[PDB]
């Protein structure tokens, strides 16, 4: 209720799951391209 | 792009200003000079007057005297040939006595006698100058700030010309006249006592000197930047506090947490100008009389590597 | 006196590097103690006096003694704004910006202020006013750069708000500080000259729009201008750059604009 | 410990946010390149050594 | 903020929309910070190629400070 | 926290990025989205010099030193012990400057001032530039530039200065100095001048400017007035910095021997070369 | 988790979009330069 | 009682929750980090 | 002990909040970095000779 | 009562209370260390 | 010695007894560096010395 | 009673009487403590 | 002789005290800084050699 | 004259109390001299 930046409850929650859904495909992406690299010249 | 106040657009000229007449003695005041266009674009577009006292008068005098002579040794140098005079100008040097004489006046007049007469001329028309400076000051019932802060200025000066000489017990030691050959000077100082560069008080000298820079730009991008509001005008600021004093002074203390007043910045420029010099004399002071090698004295004191 | 040293390596030079240590100590104490002579105590953002007021103490109060009799000013002395602030906090925890209530322009907070200075004409050394019209003062006349007199004034939205019909100066500093300017409803308005751009043609403000160029702050007298008429009209130029932003028609900021 | 909550009642969490974040940030880029300045726990050298990819 | 005439973008479900906002702010926060990093990269390469025509090679100062 | 007039200021608006996000401030500092940047680079700087001091050895202030790359390493990264470290801290550093810098212009937009103190501090920012990149870039090497020590950076101007003879002898060097001496010259004059005219004899009233146009005018003859002064010392700063960067990097790129030897064209000049007398002759 | 979304009830989301995207490719040129620093996976030293 | 921030017990309270959640979430996964890396190449 | 708690009638408790959380990072950075200048309790080196990293 | 922060002696005595019980975990948590670490490594 | 106390109607006793702390302060850091500088009263050597701590 | 700092008579002697306590304490200490250096170390 | 409390009508009391503090301590670090320099009364190097701690 | 402003009365009145301190420090640093001198004397 807090209400910093005039979002309330839903708009907040509608916008979480957008911002969710951006980053694990992001993060996903970047998982691929690790994997890619690791196969190619392994870190570990 | 916007006015940056940086060259006046338009310039207003009325009558000549005579100046204010608070103690100052008119007759001794020259007439004004001409209004220069090329100088009005930046500052004040009025030249004069000028204050022709006693000590104004003995400085001139003096100081003409020291050009003239360095002049004459010059013209010398140069075989009284206008085209030697000019091709070698900044080679030409009046140097001071060789070590052999010591302190003492008994050097040949062309091989240190006419240093000795040329600084003797310089002393006076600095010396001259300063009580010109404090008696200006006088006259007008202001503060002798300017008189203290040529008074570290003429410190440097005695210290790198008679006192650091005499104290070495050598006029040797004393800086030439000529534009390069004060700079070779300059060079060999630092390379005879090791390194001038770890002489923490040369480093002292250095860091207000940079810090002068720093302060002056500060300080003019400050009052430029103000000066829509009337920045310009410092002592109507200092008198009555306007929003361009309010503006500069919570700008540098939203920047770097602190600030000044529209008075105390002043007094912060002519401490960290006068320091420059402060710093600069005592440096060159303890170089050769207290130190010899500055390199070996910083690795003593665990400002070099080594030792 | 080479290699003379007291105990250990401390010999003269470092003697006098510790002494300029102490005296640098004491000199940025006095340089700060000294800027500390306007703006404290320290407030809170509701006006009472805050509980942290920094290590350094304030100075012994020192008096100025203005000129031409204005009277005395005692620093550090209790000063107050002496004008309400129409702005309104915008958290209760401090250190966040404070919103204007109404129009910040007309209200006069933010880039927009001005402060409470007294209402009298600043003096030259004689004692004369120092800004006067070019008409008023004797001898003064353009000298050099374009003649601003005549030209048209454009506002920052690329409209004509009037002309330029006097210049006011300086007298002892001898250069232009406002330029008159006849709107369209034939009143007179002040321009400080350093916003103001003199152009071939006519004389662009970036500052204000066209209508914002009625809004300035008049002068109650024509042929005199006090400090606090020109700290407003100051304030009113100045803060129109952050709050005639809308209406100034910058390609640059309309292409910002359309991608935010 | 469980009237930590009250350190809401005193800082306001937007700068506290702020802070944290930078903070965090900070430390732990200060802590990747201390391991990354010596010899050991640098793994990219520690890789290069291991299939000997660094002549 | 005047209406577009193509009117063809517009049947995109409003969460779409929504994703491709927050995809902008983001693509255009890093276009900005990668507009710095290529100007920088451009001032380094020119000042590179400046120095590939300069004769520095024939004659190139020593190690002005000790290695390290 | 504030000054007794701060309060009417502290709006919002102003900022470049970031618009209400970090448009806040801590104590006196306005923090925005640029000063969050030049804290964070200026405690990570910091921080790697407090390692690289751990790396080196010792832990003496005057003696902690980062040195740039060796020549070997060419203008490529290094090693972190050995030149890496070098490079992140002048990253940081430069990084730390333009965020101070466009902090500076999110807070001059907040007050409505002209933004000539952060294009003053581009001036020092692009010095330091010269002195760390563009010069070590032209000729090739980071080792080239300077070592982040109180004293070995002294080393480092002491070295690159007698590569190249007495580099007094530098004309751009020359015009430098003379600026930066006639600064510190205009700034003890103007503080002391106006010192002066609000602090004046015991008992008087305080002075106005047309004193200290009188006292310059019956000193030396001229005075530039006040805003003649402002602009005077900005001026004096800003080109003691432009030609002490113009200095160096015309220094080991286009200008190679001693700079005597450049100072011998005008000696040589066809109408005056052969006389002899004089001193080159 | 469950509760993480009320971060956006506290800052604003196009800013911290921004920034974020700021902060994104400033960390991935960050990792490019350190794998540039090192021999080992410095892919621009192409050499006979 | 004491009023700085605005919050109420109720709203320090949630918050304080939430921001506990992340930071557990933050330390899980930095204990998972650390066991790989200890596990992988100990430092004791 | 007893009447300690008056610090906080003297000194604001968000001023002192982020002094000491200052200086506690500082000191506890500080005192990490002694212990990583000395060639024992650099736990890094001390672990890289213990299993023979360096080879 | 001094007050110059404006805390009342109530608020003083809740807020020294709960700054206590959090410096007393704090170093709770550092004796902890310091045993492992003079365990691991004594220095005296 | 009696009226001594007038001392009191010339000084502001703040500004007395900040200098005279200063000044106590920067005596005695300066006369304990001043006996660690030398040799012989460096209690730190001397201790080391008669317990055999160089060794 | 030239009164430069506004002191009465009274006050300026009450000061100086605990100013002087403070001193002769101060003194005190410091003349245990060079007696214990010259018994430890004479300098003379 | 009998009339120098003249002197403090025309001097400042309390600058004429900061000075001469001033002045006094300047003063006597200088000469106790000047005898610790010459190998004779540095009191500490004398009783060093006198009681042989070196 | 009069420049400080002080009566003739508070003149005398802190001369004497200056004097009394002056005396004091001198006696104090005649013994330490007679005190140096018989320890080691520079003539
Ligand atoms: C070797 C040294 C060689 C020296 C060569 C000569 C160099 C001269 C340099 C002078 C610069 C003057 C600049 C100036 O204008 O002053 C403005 C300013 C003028 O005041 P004002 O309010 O405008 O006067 C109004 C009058 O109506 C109107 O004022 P006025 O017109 O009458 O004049 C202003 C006033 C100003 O003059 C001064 O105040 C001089 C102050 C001392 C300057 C010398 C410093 C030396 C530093 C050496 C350090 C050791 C190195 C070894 O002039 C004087 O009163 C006499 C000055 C004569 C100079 C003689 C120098 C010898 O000067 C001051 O009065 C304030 C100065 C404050 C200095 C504070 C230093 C602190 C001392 C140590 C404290 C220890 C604290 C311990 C803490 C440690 C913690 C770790
Ligand atoms: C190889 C050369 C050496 C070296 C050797 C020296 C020596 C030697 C000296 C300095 C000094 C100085 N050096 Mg160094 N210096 C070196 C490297 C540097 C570097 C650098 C980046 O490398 C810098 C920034 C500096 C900077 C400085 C200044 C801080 C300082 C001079 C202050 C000043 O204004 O003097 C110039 C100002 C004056 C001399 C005052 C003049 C005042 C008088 C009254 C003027 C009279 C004018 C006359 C009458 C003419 C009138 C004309 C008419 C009006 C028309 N040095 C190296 C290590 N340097 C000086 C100093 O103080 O060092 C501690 C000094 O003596
Ligand atoms: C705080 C230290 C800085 C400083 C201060 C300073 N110099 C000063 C002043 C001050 C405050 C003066 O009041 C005084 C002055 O009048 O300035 C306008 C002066 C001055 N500083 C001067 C020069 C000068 N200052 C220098 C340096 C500096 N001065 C320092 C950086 C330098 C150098 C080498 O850096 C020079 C060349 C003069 C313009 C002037 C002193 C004039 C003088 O003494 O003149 C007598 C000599 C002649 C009249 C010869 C004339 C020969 C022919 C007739 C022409
Ligand atoms: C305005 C301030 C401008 C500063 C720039 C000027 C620098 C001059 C410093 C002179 C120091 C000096 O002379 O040393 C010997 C003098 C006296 O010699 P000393 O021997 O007694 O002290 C040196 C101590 N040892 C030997 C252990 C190294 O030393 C000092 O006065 C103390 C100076 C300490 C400076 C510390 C700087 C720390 C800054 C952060 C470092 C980040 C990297
Ligand atoms: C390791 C590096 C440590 C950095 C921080 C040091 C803090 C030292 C303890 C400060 C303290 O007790 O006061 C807290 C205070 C908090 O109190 P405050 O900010 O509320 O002060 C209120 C203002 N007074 C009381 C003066 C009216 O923090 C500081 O002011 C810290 C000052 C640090 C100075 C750094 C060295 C300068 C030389
Ligand atoms: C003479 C010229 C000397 C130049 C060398 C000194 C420059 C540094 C000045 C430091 C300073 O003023 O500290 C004040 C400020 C104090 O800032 P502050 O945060 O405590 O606020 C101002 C203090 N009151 C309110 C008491 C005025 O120091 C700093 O903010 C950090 C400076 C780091 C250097
Ligand atoms: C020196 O240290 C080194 C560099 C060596 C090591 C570095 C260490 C550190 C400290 C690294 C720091 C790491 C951190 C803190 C990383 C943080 C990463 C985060 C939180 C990233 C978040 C990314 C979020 C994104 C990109 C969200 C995007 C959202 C959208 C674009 C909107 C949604 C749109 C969608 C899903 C498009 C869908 C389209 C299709 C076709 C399905
Ligand atoms: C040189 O020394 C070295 C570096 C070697 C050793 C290092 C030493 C030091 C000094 C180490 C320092 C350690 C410290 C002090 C670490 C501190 C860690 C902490 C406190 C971490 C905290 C993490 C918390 C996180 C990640 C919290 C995240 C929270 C969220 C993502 C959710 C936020 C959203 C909220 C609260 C919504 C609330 C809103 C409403 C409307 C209720
Ligand atoms: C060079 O010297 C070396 C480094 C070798 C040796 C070091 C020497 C020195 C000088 C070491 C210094 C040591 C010192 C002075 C350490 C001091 C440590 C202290 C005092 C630490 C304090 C920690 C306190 C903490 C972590 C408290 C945390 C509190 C909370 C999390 C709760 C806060 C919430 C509150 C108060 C709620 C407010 C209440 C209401 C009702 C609104
Ligand atoms: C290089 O030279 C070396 C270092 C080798 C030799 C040194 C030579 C020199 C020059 C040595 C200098 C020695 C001097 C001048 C020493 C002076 C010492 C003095 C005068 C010390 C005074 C100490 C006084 C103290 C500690 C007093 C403390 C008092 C209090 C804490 C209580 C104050 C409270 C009051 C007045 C309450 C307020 C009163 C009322 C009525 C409200
Ligand atoms: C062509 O047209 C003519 C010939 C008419 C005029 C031309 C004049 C020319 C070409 C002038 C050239 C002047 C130049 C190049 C001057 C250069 C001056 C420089 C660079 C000076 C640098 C440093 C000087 C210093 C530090 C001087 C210090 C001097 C003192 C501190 C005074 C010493 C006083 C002494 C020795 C008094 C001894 C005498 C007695 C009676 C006790
Ligand atoms: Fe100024």
């Amino acid at each position: 209720d807090l209400g910093y930046t005039g979002l309330t409850d839903e708009q907040a929650q509608e916008l979480h799951s957008v911002y969710m859904s951006g980053l694990w495909l992001f993060s996903a992406v970047a998982i691929v391209a690790h994997l890619a690299v690791y196969i190619w010249r392994p870190w570990f | 792009a916007e006015y940056q106040n940086i060259f006046s657009q338009v310039q207003v000229r009325g009558p000549a200003d005579l100046g204010m007449t608070e103690d100052v003695n008119l007759a001794n005041r020259s007439g004004v000079g001409p209004f220069s266009t090329l100088l009005g674009w930046f500052g004040n577009a009025q030249l004069g007057p000028i204050y022709l006292g006693s000590l104004g008068v003995l400085s001139l005098f003096s100081g003409l005297m020291w050009f003239f002579t360095i002049g004459i040794w010059f013209w010398y140098q140069a075989g009284w040939n206008p085209a030697v005079f000019l091709r070698d100008l900044f080679f030409f040097s009046l140097e001071p006595p060789a070590p052999e004489y010591g302190l003492s006046f008994a050097a040949p007049l062309k091989e240190g006698g006419l240093w000795l007469i040329a600084s003797f001329f310089m002393f006076v028309a600095v010396w001259s100058w300063w009580g010109r400076t404090y008696l200006r000051a006088q006259a007008l019932g202001m503060g002798k700030h300017t008189a203290w802060a040529f008074l570290s200025a003429i410190w440097l000066w005695m210290v790198l010309g008679f006192i650091r000489p005499i104290l070495m017990g050598s006029w040797s030691e004393a800086v030439p006249y000529g534009i390069f050959s004060h700079l070779d000077w300059t060079n060999n100082f630092s390379l005879v006592h090791g390194n001038l560069f770890y002489n923490p008080f040369h480093g002292l000298s250095i860091a207000f000197l940079y810090g002068s820079a720093l302060l002056f730009a500060m300080h003019g991008a400050t009052i430029l930047a103000v000066s829509r509001f009337g920045g310009e005008r410092e002592l109507e600021q200092i008198a009555d506090r306007g929003t361009a004093a309010e503006r500069a002074a919570l700008f540098w203390r939203w920047t770097m947490g602190f600030n000044a007043t529209m008075e105390g910045i002043h007094r912060w420029a002519i401490w960290m100008a006068v320091l420059v010099t402060l710093t600069g004399g005592i440096g060159i002071l303890l170089s050769g009389t207290v130190v010899d090698n500055w390199y070996v004295w910083g690795q003593n004191h665990g400002m070099a590597p080594l030792n | 006196m080479v290699g003379v040293t007291a105990f250990g390596n401390f010999d003269l030079a470092s003697l006098a590097i510790y002494s300029f240590w102490i005296f640098l100590a004491g000199l940025i104490y006095y340089l700060q103690t000294e800027n500390m002579r306007e703006g404290y105590p320290l407030e809170n953002e509701d006006g009472t006096p805050a509980a942290n007021q920094g290590p350094f103490p304030l100075p012994k109060p020192k008096t100025f003694i203005l000129p031409h009799g204005r009277g005395t000013l005692t620093v550090p002395g209790p000063e107050s704004e002496d004008r309400p602030i129409a702005l309104a906090r915008t958290a209760v925890s401090e250190g966040f910006p404070h919103a204007p209530t109404g129009d910040p322009m007309k209200d006069g907070v933010g880039p927009a202020s001005w402060v409470a200075r007294r209402d009298l004409p600043e003096l030259d050394g004689h004692g004369h006013n120092k800004i006067k019209p070019m008409k008023a003062a004797a001898g003064f006349h353009v000298s050099a750069g374009k003649n601003p007199i005549g030209l048209p004034v454009r506002g920052c939205d690329l409209e004509i708000a009037g002309k330029v019909v006097d210049i006011w100066v300086d007298i002892p500093e001898q250069m232009a500080r406002f330029l008159e300017v006849e709107l369209k409803d034939g009143s007179t308005r002040l321009l400080p000259m350093q916003m103001v751009k003199v152009q071939s043609n006519r004389v662009h403000v970036n500052a204000l729009s066209s209508d914002l160029f009625a809004g300035i702050p008049t002068i109650k007298s024509p042929t005199e201008v006090t400090l606090l008429e020109e700290d407003k009209i100051c304030g009113y130029v100045a803060g129109g750059l952050m709050y005639a932003a809308p209406k100034r028609k910058s390609v640059v900021a309309a292409m910002l604009a359309e991608y935010a | 410990m469980s009237k930590f909550y009250k350190i809401w009642m005193i800082f306001d969490p937007r700068r506290v946010f702020v802070a944290q974040g930078v903070f965090l940030f900070l430390l732990a880029v200060m802590i990747h390149l201390i391991l990354l300045s010596t010899p050991s726990y640098n793994w990219l050298e520690i890789s290069a050594a291991k299939y000997n990819r660094v002549a | 903020a005047d209406k577009t005439i193509f009117n063809d973008h517009l049947n995109t479900n409003p969460k779409t929309n929504l994703r491709l906002w927050v995809a902008f702010q983001m693509m255009k926060g890093a276009g900005w910070a990668g507009g710095v990093f290529f100007g920088t990269l451009l001032l380094i390469g020119f000042f590179r190629v400046v120095g590939r025509m300069l004769p520095i090679q024939e004659n190139q100062a020593p190690a002005p400070n000790i290695t390290g | 926290a504030l000054l007794s007039f701060e309060r009417k200021y502290r709006v919002p608006g102003g900022t470049l990025v970031g618009g209400n996000l970090f448009d806040f401030w801590v104590g006196p500092f306005y923090v925005g989205f640029f000063g969050v940047a030049t804290f964070f680079f200026a405690a990570l700087g910091i921080i790697l010099i407090a390692w690289s001091a751990v790396l080196q050895g010792t832990w003496n202030p005057q003696l902690i030193s980062v040195y740039p790359p060796a020549l070997e390493y060419g203008l490529g990264g290094a090693p972190l012990a050995k030149g890496g470290l070098w490079q992140i801290i002048t990253i940081c550093a430069t990084g730390a400057f333009v965020s101070w810098a466009l902090r500076e212009v999110e807070i001059c937009r907040k007050l409505g001032i002209g933004y000539h103190i952060p294009f003053a501090f581009a001036f020092a920012i692009l010095a330091y530039l010269t002195l760390v990149l563009f010069r070590p870039v032209m000729m090739g090497a980071w080792g080239y530039a300077f070592p982040y020590g109180i004293w070995t950076h002294l080393d480092w101007v002491s070295n690159t200065g007698y590569t190249y003879g007495n580099f007094h002898y530098n004309p751009a060097h020359m015009i430098a100095i003379s600026f930066f001496f006639t600064n510190a010259l205009a700034l003890a004059l103007h503080g002391a001048l106006v010192l002066s005219a609000a602090n004046p004899e015991k008992g008087k009233e305080m002075r106005t400017p047309d004193h200290e146009d009188t006292f310059f005018r019956d000193l030396v003859g001229y005075s530039i007035g006040t805003l003649g002064i402002h602009r005077l010392g900005l001026l004096l700063s800003l080109s003691a910095v432009f030609f002490s960067a113009l200095c160096m990097i015309i220094t080991g790129t286009i200008w190679f021997d001693q700079w005597v030897d450049w100072w011998q064209w005008w000696v040589k000049l066809p109408w005056w070369a052969n006389i002899p007398g004089g001193i080159n002759g």
